């Protein structure tokens, strides 16, 4: 029996959630043309 | 060359003053006991 | 008078107080809920 | 025994205050020759026509230099990669004008330092040690080969080898940036990670061991007297050090195995400096740093500068000014 | 006069002498060019 | 040893991937749309490729006044249209 | 609990990293930043 | 130890080593003054920085 | 110069021969443990 | 005087190497 | 007794996966905002209005050329707070004015404070001496001297380093051309401390790994170590003899060895920081006056020192118009310094 | 701004989907704490 | 005045070298076992 | 190796220090004018 | 620099007088 939401959980998602969002944004940028 | 005329004694005291400090301390350690 | 930048100074002061107050309110709350067992 | 056996036994003796060994029989004469020539040249050599344009550069103390500006100056561009020993000159005066001391010093040094590395293998074998300290030393050694031999070979002249002096070193670096954009090269960037990281991990390891020294002394004596040379017990508590560092970051980011830890301390700077050396040694063949000059362009086609373009302006300033009398044609091709 | 109980002997071992002289001499070799300017 | 569930248990569990086969692609697509809709340009004030210069200008719109810098940028932007 | 083997998770995750970094290198040659 | 005329006069001023008030004592009051001091330093910093601009306060040699 | 050249050639040859014959003189056996 | 100074400091350093190596405090297993 | 302060102290110091502590209240928000600010700026934010530069992935830069760039020189040393008189609460304008630069620099500074407090706090809790925090004073001295004191002595934040790979390279080359920073003895000591630290790192790791005792049967020797073991895992006595015979001197005291590993790189970074404090005021080691007097009168006198000044003069003239756009430099072709042909 | 809702809805549906799967174990974790 | 430019270091070393000799000898006498 | 039996401790008492420093300083006060010339 | 030198030596002599008198090795009857 382990907890689900911990301080570690928060620390993990403050980094992981923006990282995936940013990687999707930078992915889209590769198809921008001047 | 037109060097700074205080450079010689600056360098000499820079070496001598801390070096003699260390030599004084070393020799009086050897002479103990 | 109260200039725009003095108004801005008050806004920044209040914003920092709010951030700090909420932070300590939450931390104190959690610390009281999940106490260490001795 | 016979004299050759006794000689061999002395050469390879583990009891000599400084180990000689077979690598040492080459190392000792070559390093003495390079040292003696370097010291004499650094003090008293006349100016050297490094760029082959009859524009001699003064490197020695007696000829107007201080410690920061002085150098042993590379041999003349007119020589290129030709072998220029003393006996190829008509006179010592000619030898000196053309930069003969530089070749004598770097060739004896490179040979002697290569034997220094082999000597580190050799003594480790005689002492029953594991053999790879010499592999760590191959990283600075490879770097010396890069700047004194490989870069000259690729560019076709020992006049482009690194000068033997403090300001001459900076000259080499600035010209290297102009001609290879070394800052934008990933092998130099790995080199920086290697030495910044090496300094970081040096301070880290030093601070962690020092932080966990076991109390063996009083307040009025150096804690260093708490360790005695050759004692069998470890002098610090690695479990405490790991307990600290694992909480500083998180548990699994910290080394609990001293062998793993010290392997990492060896490998990080050594590998990084290997890539540094390979950066110089491959820019020796003009495979240069990343070039993003005018990479960003707007919808009409106007150039939108980036920081890379600002780097380019600085590089241009270095390029157009270096060796201001040596180029007659519009491209600097070596 | 009654002696002071806070006095302590001072020590500098030979290795520390050598390290200190190296520091001083190398600092001098480094800074001297700038002193002469 | 610190009480939290081990990561290797979490990321090898079926429930983790039931959740994160949705949340990870959803965030990625959200970031994509942040750029592809053009919203990123307007949030941060970054020029689009056609918005660095007016058609005939070749001088950068450098901010030169500290306290009216906001109005200066606004004036620079009006000169594009 | 442990139904999906860790070596498959690592392999798939690692392949995803290769794909995304590969896309970024593709973009260095096309569109903005390509010098063209 | 040596007594002196001046030492005897000053003795009460160096006689309460280690004396403390119970518990937290005046710590809350101290914290308030620290907070006010922090705001004071922030005000004078931002005036000098021209981030806080006040009527009649021209931060210049032309003051 | 010619005398200098001959002298250096002899010196170098001397030390190189010491190196080569030295390492030929049963060097694997010159260790503290198993000699073979 | 500058050159003498530079060479003197250098000579002292080389002498220091000699003493630091051949007249070191000997390491002793305690 | 156990008041709310002690109850909070309890929770903050729980042994969890990521330790928090009292220092964490400062460290975690500030470190997160500095890093998040950098990632936000390098991904989305321009430098067109402050520098005339593209600086984000969104504009087409790559990892080497993105940056969060300093504010325009006309901002001076403004804190450039979002609610301040320049941006007036407008987030978009704040980004265009360089607000992310002071955001990152200032949250970074307080984050570094928080990290060093963390080093003290954890050391106190586990019962070790605080030398790791002491050694961290060198990173702090560098950050404060380079990112704060140096621009504060100059005309504005514009001349601080911009937060990016190529932007930092530009900073290096600016310091060469304008400050002759390689000639500065405080930089030279920094170099010695960094390269000497890297040397010590490599030589100590290699020495330990090659004087190991055989404590297992495996040819891979890492498993033959136990963290709780009392015995040294390598032979200090053999290591000492090896280096004594190879190099002439060797460590014999392990406590001195590891203190020296702290001392060398930490002292080097501290010295480099002092030189940068001087460069804040343009108090350079730019020249040797005796050299310049001789060279001015004798057109045949040439050293590597005078050669490097010519490089610096090229750097300044060729980079200044684009690197310092607020100056509106226009240098006609005919005034540019150039050697023959190039 | 339509673009804000277009960007946030992916994340909104994600948070909604994650809460739905973890809710019984979340209220169970919180019930143990109190 | 146009003094001899070596007079300063000559006087400084004239004082310093023998004075330091005597101080060394004095201090190591004091530190000897009493 | 066996120690040398000819070694002797050396001494300089405080009065000799004072006498010697007086000699050196007064000699310097005397000769300095001629060193500067 | 000359005047500083003369005054420095003189000042050192006066300091020496102070130590030689008030910090002398005390004469002791045996
Ligand atoms: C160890 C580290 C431990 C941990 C570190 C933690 C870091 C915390 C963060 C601190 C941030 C400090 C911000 C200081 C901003 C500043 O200075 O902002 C600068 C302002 C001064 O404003 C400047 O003033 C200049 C001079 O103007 C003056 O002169 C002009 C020309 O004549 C005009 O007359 C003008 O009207 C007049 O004001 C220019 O105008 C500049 O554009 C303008 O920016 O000072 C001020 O706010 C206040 C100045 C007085 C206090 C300074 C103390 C702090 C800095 C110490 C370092 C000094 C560096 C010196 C160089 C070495
Ligand atoms: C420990 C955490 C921490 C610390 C030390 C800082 C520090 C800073 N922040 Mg950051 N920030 C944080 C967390 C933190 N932040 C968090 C969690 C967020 C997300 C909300 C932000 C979002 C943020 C933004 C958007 C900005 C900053 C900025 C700043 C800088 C200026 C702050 C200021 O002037 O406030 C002043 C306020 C105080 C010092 C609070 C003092 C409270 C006193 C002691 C109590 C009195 C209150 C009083 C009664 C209220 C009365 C108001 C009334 C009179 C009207 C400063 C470096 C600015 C910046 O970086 O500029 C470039 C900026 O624009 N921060
Ligand atoms: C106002 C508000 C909101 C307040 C909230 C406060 C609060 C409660 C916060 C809670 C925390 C939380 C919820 C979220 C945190 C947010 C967040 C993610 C912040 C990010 C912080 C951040 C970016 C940190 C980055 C720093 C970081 C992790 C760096 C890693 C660096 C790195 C490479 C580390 C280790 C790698 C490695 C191999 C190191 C070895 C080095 C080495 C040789 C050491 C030598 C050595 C090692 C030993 O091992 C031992 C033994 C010994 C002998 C020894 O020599
Ligand atoms: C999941 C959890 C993850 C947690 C992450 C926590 C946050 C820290 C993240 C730091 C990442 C910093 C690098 C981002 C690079 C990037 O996005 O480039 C994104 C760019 C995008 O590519 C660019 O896109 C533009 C779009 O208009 C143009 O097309 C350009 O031409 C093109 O180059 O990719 C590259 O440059 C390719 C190489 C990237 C590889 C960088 C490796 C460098 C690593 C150095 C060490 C740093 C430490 C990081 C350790 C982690
Ligand atoms: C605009 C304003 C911006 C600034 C606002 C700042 C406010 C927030 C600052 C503080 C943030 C701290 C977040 C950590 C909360 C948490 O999840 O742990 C607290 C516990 C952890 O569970 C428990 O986890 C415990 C382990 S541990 O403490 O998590 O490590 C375990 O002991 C226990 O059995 C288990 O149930 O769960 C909660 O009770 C959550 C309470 C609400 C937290 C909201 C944030
Ligand atoms: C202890 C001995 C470890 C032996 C290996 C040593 C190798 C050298 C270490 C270098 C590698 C570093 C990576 C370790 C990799 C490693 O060893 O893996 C092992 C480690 C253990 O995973 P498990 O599944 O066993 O998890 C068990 C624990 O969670 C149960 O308590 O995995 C991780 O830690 C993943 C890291 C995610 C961490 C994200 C948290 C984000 C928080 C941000 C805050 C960070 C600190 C802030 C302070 C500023
Ligand atoms: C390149 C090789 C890297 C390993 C060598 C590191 C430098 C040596 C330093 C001085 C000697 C330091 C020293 O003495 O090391 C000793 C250390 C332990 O020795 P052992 O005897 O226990 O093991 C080595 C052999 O005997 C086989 O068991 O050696 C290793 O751990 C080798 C690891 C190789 C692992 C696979 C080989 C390649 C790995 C690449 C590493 C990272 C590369 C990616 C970077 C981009
Ligand atoms: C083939 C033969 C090659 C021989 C080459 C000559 C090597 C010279 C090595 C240094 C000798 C002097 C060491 C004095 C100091 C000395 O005797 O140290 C001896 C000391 C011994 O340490 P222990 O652990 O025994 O001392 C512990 C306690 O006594 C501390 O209180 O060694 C170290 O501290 C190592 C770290 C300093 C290493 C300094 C290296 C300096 C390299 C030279 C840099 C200056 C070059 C200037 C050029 C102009
Ligand atoms: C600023 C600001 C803020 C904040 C924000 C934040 C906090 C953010 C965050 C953000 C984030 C947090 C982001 C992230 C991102 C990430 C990324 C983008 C990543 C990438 C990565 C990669 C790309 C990788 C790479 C690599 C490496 C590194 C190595 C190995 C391999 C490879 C190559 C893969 C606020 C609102 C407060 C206010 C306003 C201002
Ligand atoms: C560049 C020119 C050199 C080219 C030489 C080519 C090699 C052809 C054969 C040469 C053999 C050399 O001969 C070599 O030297 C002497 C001569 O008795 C021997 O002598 C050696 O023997 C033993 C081996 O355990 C050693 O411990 C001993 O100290 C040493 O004297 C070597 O065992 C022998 O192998
Ligand atoms: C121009 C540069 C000049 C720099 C001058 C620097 C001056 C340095 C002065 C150092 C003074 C040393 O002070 C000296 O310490 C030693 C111990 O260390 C004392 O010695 C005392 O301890 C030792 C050791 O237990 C006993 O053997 C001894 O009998 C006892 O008197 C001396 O009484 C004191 O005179
Ligand atoms: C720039 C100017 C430089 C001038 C430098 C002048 C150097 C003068 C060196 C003086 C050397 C003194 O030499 C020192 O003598 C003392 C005794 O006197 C010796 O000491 C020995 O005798 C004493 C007294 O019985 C014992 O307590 C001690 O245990 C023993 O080792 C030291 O082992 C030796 O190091
Ligand atoms: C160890 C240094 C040896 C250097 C020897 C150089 C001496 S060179 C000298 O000059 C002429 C050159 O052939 C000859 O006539 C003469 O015999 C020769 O000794
Ligand atoms: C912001 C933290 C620093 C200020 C701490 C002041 C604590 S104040 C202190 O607190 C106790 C509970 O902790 C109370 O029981 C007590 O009555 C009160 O005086
Ligand atoms: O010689 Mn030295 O530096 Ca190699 O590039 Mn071409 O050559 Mn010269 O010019 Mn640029
Ligand atoms: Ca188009
Ligand atoms: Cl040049
Ligand atoms: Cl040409
Ligand atoms: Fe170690
Ligand atoms: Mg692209």
């Amino acid at each position: 029996s382990y907890p689900i939401f911990t301080v570690r959980w928060v620390a993990v998602h403050t980094l992981a959630v923006p990282t995936i969002f940013f990687l999707g944004a930078i992915a889209a940028m590769q198809f921008i043309q001047r | 060359m037109e060097v700074n005329q205080l450079g010689l004694i600056a360098t000499a005291l820079f070496v001598l003053v801390p070096s003699v400090f260390l030599i004084i301390l070393y020799v009086q350690t050897e002479s103990q006991q | 008078t109260i200039t725009p930048s003095l108004k801005g100074f008050f806004i920044g002061l209040l914003s920092g107080a709010v951030v700090l107050g909420l932070t300590f309110a939450v931390l104190i709350a959690i610390s009281q809920i999940d106490k260490v067992q001795r | 025994a016979n004299l050759w056996e006794r000689f061999c036994n002395w050469v390879t003796s583990t009891d000599n205050r400084l180990y000689v060994g077979w690598f040492g029989v080459i190392m000792i004469p070559t390093l003495l020759a390079a040292t003696i020539c370097f010291v004499i040249a650094f003090i008293a050599a006349p100016p050297v026509d490094i760029d082959g344009i009859r524009e001699p550069v003064s490197g020695s103390l007696l000829y107007g230099n201080n410690i920061i500006t002085g150098a042993v100056v590379p041999s003349s561009n007119a020589i290129g990669l030709h072998f220029y020993p003393i006996w190829e000159a008509a006179s010592l005066d000619e030898w000196l004008y053309n930069g003969g001391p530089y070749q004598l010093i770097i060739f004896h040094f490179l040979l002697g330092a290569s034997c220094y590395m082999g000597r580190q293998w050799e003594l480790s074998y005689r002492l029953g040690m594991r053999p790879w300290i010499c592999v760590a030393y191959s990283a600075p050694l490879a770097s010396a080969f890069a700047v004194f031999l490989i870069y000259p070979i690729g560019q076709g002249s020992f006049s482009d080898g690194m000068p033997l002096g403090i300001s001459g070193t900076f000259n080499f670096m600035i010209v290297f940036q102009a001609e290879h954009n070394i800052l934008m090269h990933p092998f130099h960037q790995l080199g920086v990670a290697g030495v910044f990281g090496g300094a970081l991990f040096c301070a880290m390891h030093g601070s962690l061991v020092t932080s966990s020294l076991i109390r063996e002394t009083t307040e009025t004596e150096s804690a260093n007297y708490g360790y005695k040379f050759g004692q069998e017990e470890e002098t610090y508590n690695i479990v405490a050090a790991h307990g600290y560092f694992g909480r500083l970051i998180f548990q699994y980011a910290s080394f609990n195995n001293s062998r793993s830890l010290h392997f990492f301390l060896a490998a990080w700077p050594v590998v990084g400096v290997w890539f540094a050396a390979l950066g110089i040694s491959t820019m020796a063949f003009n495979l240069n740093g990343f070039n993003f000059n005018h990479s960003v362009i707007d919808a009409k086609g106007n150039v939108i500068n980036t920081w890379a373009d600002i780097i380019n302006r600085a590089n241009l300033g270095m390029e157009v000014m270096h060796e201001r009398n040596a180029h007659n044609f519009p491209l600097d091709l070596a | 006069m009654e002696p002071n109980p806070n006095r302590q002997p001072v020590e500098l071992n030979r290795t520390s002498l050598y390290l200190g002289l190296l520091l001083i001499l190398v600092l001098a070799l480094l800074f001297s060019s700038y002193f002469f300017n | 040893t610190t009480g939290e569930r081990p990561f290797s248990d979490i990321i090898t569990s079926v429930r983790y991937w039931v959740i994160h086969s949705i949340t990870i692609p959803a965030l990625f697509i959200a970031g994509w749309l942040f750029v592809s809709t053009g919203l990123a340009y307007d949030v941060f004030g970054t020029p689009r490729p056609d918005s660095y210069y007016a058609q005939e200008q070749r001088s950068i719109p450098l901010v030169t006044d500290r306290f009216e810098a906001k109005q200066q940028v606004e004036t620079f932007l009006e000169q594009l249209k | 609990g442990g139904r999906i083997p860790l070596w498959i998770v690592a392999t798939v995750a690692g392949m995803g990293v290769i794909v995304i970094v590969g896309l970024f290198f593709y973009g260095a040659y096309a569109g903005l930043g390509s010098s063209l | 130890a040596r007594r002196t005329w001046l030492g005897d006069i000053l003795r009460p001023l160096n006689s309460e080593y280690g004396k403390v008030a119970p518990g937290w004592g005046t710590t809350p009051l101290m914290a308030v003054f620290m907070g006010l001091f922090l705001v004071f330093l922030l005000i004078i910093l931002e005036i000098y920085n021209s981030t806080l601009i006040l009527d009649g306060v021209n931060v210049s040699w032309k003051a | 110069m010619e005398t200098l050249k001959i002298t250096v050639y002899i010196v170098v040859t001397f030390f190189v021969l010491l190196f080569v014959f030295g390492f030929l003189s049963g060097d694997p056996a010159r260790n503290p443990k198993r000699k073979d | 005087m500058e050159t003498i100074t530079y060479v003197f400091i250098f000579a002292c350093i080389i002498a220091l190497f000699f003493f630091a190596i051949f007249f070191r405090e000997p390491p002793r297993i305690t | 007794e156990r008041g709310w302060f002690d109850i909070l102290d309890d929770w903050l110091k729980r042994d969890r996966f990521v330790f928090v502590g009292w220092s964490g209240i400062l460290l975690f928000p500030c470190a997160y905002l500095a890093l998040g600010g950098w990632l936000t700026g390098t991904t989305f934010v321009t430098s067109w209005y402050t520098h005339g530069l593209a600086s984000s992935y969104l504009e087409g830069c790559n990892f080497l050329t993105v940056a969060v760039s300093t504010p325009a020189n006309s901002m001076g040393h403004s804190l450039l707070l979002l609610w301040g008189p320049e941006a007036q609460g407008d987030f978009t304008r704040w980004c265009q004015l360089g607000g992310l630069w002071t955001f990152i620099a200032l949250h970074g500074a307080f984050g570094l404070i928080g990290f060093m407090l963390r080093q003290f706090e954890i050391a106190r809790l586990v019962g070790v001496r605080p030398y790791n925090a002491i050694a961290f004073s060198a990173p702090i001295a560098v950050f404060v001297s380079v990112f704060l004191i140096y621009p504060l002595g100059q005309s504005s934040w514009f001349f601080a380093p911009s937060f990016g790979v190529a932007a930092i390279f530009r900073f290096l080359l600016f310091f060469q051309g304008f400050h002759n920073w390689t000639l500065n003895p405080f930089h030279m000591m920094g170099v010695a401390g960094v390269l000497g630290g890297a040397l010590l790192c490599a030589i100590h790791g290699a020495t330990v790994e090659n004087t190991l005792f055989q404590d297992g049967e495996g040819a891979s020797t890492f498993r033959a170590f136990n963290p709780t073991q009392a015995e040294e895992t390598y032979s200090m006595v053999t290591a000492n003899r090896f280096w004594s015979q190879i190099f002439g001197i060797a460590f014999s005291n392990k406590r001195w060895l590891h203190f020296f590993m702290l001392f060398v790189p930490v002292t080097g970074l501290w010295m480099s920081a002092i030189g940068v404090v001087g460069l804040a005021l343009n108090l350079r080691s730019y020249d040797f006056i005796s050299q310049e007097i001789r060279a001015a009168e004798d057109p045949e006198f040439e050293t590597f020192y005078t050669k490097n000044l010519l490089l610096n003069e090229g750097i300044r003239a060729w980079m200044a118009p684009q690197d310092q756009p607020h100056e509106n430099f226009v240098f006609p072709e005919e005034v540019l310094p150039r050697g023959n042909a190039l | 701004d339509w673009r804000v809702l277009v960007v946030l809805l992916p994340v909104l549906l994600a948070a909604g989907w994650a809460v739905r799967n973890i809710l019984p174990y979340a209220v169970k974790q919180v019930q143990k704490l109190l």
